[PDB]
């Protein structure tokens, strides 16, 4: 499989030009296509054969395939152009999609997340389990990384983190859960849920007491 | 009138099998190659398989080469995908898409797509949750952890529907185990704590599970 690499995320303000790139060695020798997928929906073709538009596609969408790189341009980007965009190319008879780009059309000021961290309940400890619950809310735009620490040392095992989901207020929420044993829980000074968003980090800490 | 409709999606145990179909309307099915594209929850598009208009030339992604078989009955305007020895990694919405040609030519594209059909490959079995009370200026965060349940969904109310404005019920995580865990939090007065009673009402209809959990500090 030849791999078509796209930048994972692009932000654009309404009215501005959104540039989405797609790179790969076999690209440029071959024709590139672009598919748009709005939330909850099937993908839709917007560009084919590098720079052609299907009849129904608006003119503000355009494409170019210079060298090893294909680019989708969205002029005068509208809020409804907010979607995941995927490039595609045919390797002989094998179809390959690019890794995808999330295009956020900024509709709202940046909002850092409200993070709430709960320790294990006594009832759960009585059942010989321990879950740390880290809840992330009201963040925009809708991309976060979660990291767990034990006494400020990274913890990668026992971590189950959701992908962000859009709240009714158009901000995003997410959850992360850390599984521990009662013994692990009682044998450390502190546990921390550390949430990074737009280059700001929020840390909440809980301790056995 | 031009539409593709996928069928056959469902929950399947790993190692099991599933047959997917795709019914075409509004065009001459035989005149066009049809392909299957899948997408795992929260992840990117992944090409699975493709078939020429006549059904002669069949093409498969490396990830599915042995386990999957694509075929078509043009008389029934239907495409099929036979999936065997399913893996958890095959969990995805499966879309059928129609090419603009009879075959997979250079500058050909998928002009029409269906709404898709959902395949879940999980070893999990129906199981109701264990509900645990999540406790700690002017406000206090109180919560209910709804743990280790299958399948979706779960409904959470507070004080039987009396508190809703300051309530945030988060989407579930799917754990490695195949079980779901969800959490609901409510914002309340910190002064009222120890005076007021806060109860989350958890309902998991698939397991006929109702739990009323009193949350105290």
């Amino acid at each position: 499989s030849f791999e078509l690499t796209q930048p994972p995320s692009v932000s654009v303000s309404p009215g501005q030009t959104a540039s989405i790139t797609c790179s790969g060695d076999k690209l440029g020798d071959i024709y590139a296509s672009w598919y748009q997928q709005k939330p909850g929906q099937s993908p839709v073709v917007v560009i084919f054969q590098d720079n052609k538009r299907p009849s129904g596609v608006p003119e503000r969408f355009s494409g170019s395939n210079s060298g090893n790189t294909a680019t989708l341009t969205i002029s005068g980007t509208q809020a409804l152009d907010e979607a995941d965009y995927y490039c595609q190319a045919w390797d002989t008879s094998t179809s390959v999609f690019g890794t995808g780009t999330k295009v956020t059309v900024l509709g709202q000021p940046k909002a850092n997340p409200t993070v709430t961290l709960f320790p294990p309940s006594s009832e759960e400890l009585q059942a010989n389990k321990a879950t740390l619950v880290c809840l992330i809310s009201d963040f925009y735009p809708g991309a976060v990384t979660v990291a767990w620490k034990a006494d400020g040392s990274p913890v990668k095992a026992g971590v189950e983190t959701t992908k962000p989901s859009k709240q009714s207020n158009n901000k995003y929420a997410a959850s992360s859960y850390l599984s521990l044993t009662p013994e692990q829980w009682k044998s450390h000074r502190s546990y921390s849920c550390q949430v990074t968003h737009e280059g700001s980090t929020v840390e909440k800490t809980v301790a056995p007491t | 009138e031009v539409q593709l409709v996928e069928s056959g999606g469902g929950l399947v145990q790993p190692g099991g099998s599933l047959r997917l179909s795709c019914a075409a309307s509004g065009f001459t099915f035989s005149s066009y190659a049809i392909h299957w594209v899948r997408q795992a929850p929260g992840k990117g598009l992944e090409w699975v398989s493709g078939l020429s208009g006549g059904g002669g030339d069949t093409d498969y992604a490396d990830s599915v080469k042995g386990r999957l078989t694509i075929s078509r009955d043009n008389s029934k305007k239907t495409l099929f995908l036979e999936m065997n020895n399913l893996r958890p990694e095959d969990t995805a919405i499966y879309y059928c898409a129609k090419l603009t040609g009879y075959g997979s030519t250079p500058g050909s594209y998928m002009d029409v797509w269906g709404k898709g059909t959902t395949v879940s490959v999980s070893s999990a079995s129906t199981k109701g949750p264990s509900v645990f009370p999540l406790a700690p200026g002017g406000t206090a965060a109180l919560g209910c952890l709804v743990k280790d349940y299958f399948p979706e969904p779960v409904t959470v109310s507070w004080n039987s529907g009396a508190l809703t404005s300051g309530v945030h019920t988060f989407p579930a995580v799917l754990q490695s185990s195949g079980l779901y865990s969800l959490s609901s939090v409510v914002t309340v007065p910190s002064s009222s704590l120890g005076t007021q009673t806060y109860i989350c009402n958890v309902n998991h209809k698939p397991s006929n599970t109702k739990v009323d959990k009193k949350v105290e500090p």
